[PDB]
């Protein structure tokens, strides 16, 4: 019945705006990083760990969203 | 001239423009590169300037 047909629309909207959130998120933090690494050679190893330690937080909620996601289209239905 | 000892001096030509090909080699610029503000241009220019400046002083 239209229970499902819903329930996919609602899982669809909730990972397509995660989509967006985490992958722009990481697309700019990982800019900083590349710029931060052309200079200088010598801190790549000290930049690409504040990188995980940031990214870790950008990835926060949009993971709760896919994770909520997952829930409506698997377990709602 | 130039001052070679306290006891003996020499004239000289020599050609300060354009830059002569001096070898001043090294390779540990990739550590540490200039952030050039305003622009790398500009101060070279003023670099060359003064460069010129201090050889004849």
């Amino acid at each position: 019945n239209l229970n499902m047909d819903l329930l996919y629309m609602a899982a669809a909207v909730m990972m397509g705006l995660a989509a967006i959130g985490a992958a722009i998120g990481i697309g700019i933090l990982g800019g900083k990083f590349l710029e931060g690494a052309a200079r200088q050679p010598d801190l790549i190893p000290l930049l690409r760990t504040q990188f995980f330690i940031v990214m870790g937080l950008v990835d926060a909620i949009p993971m709760i969203a896919v994770g909520l996601g997952l829930y409506v289209m698997f377990a709602v239905a | 001239n130039k001052f070679i000892n306290t006891m003996s001096q020499v004239p000289t030509i020599s050609q300060l423009l354009p830059l002569p090909a001096s070898d001043d080699d090294d390779l540990k610029h990739k550590s540490w590169d200039y952030l050039y503000e305003p622009d790398p241009k500009a101060l070279l220019d003023t670099l060359l300037r003064r460069y010129v400046e201090s050889q004849v002083y």
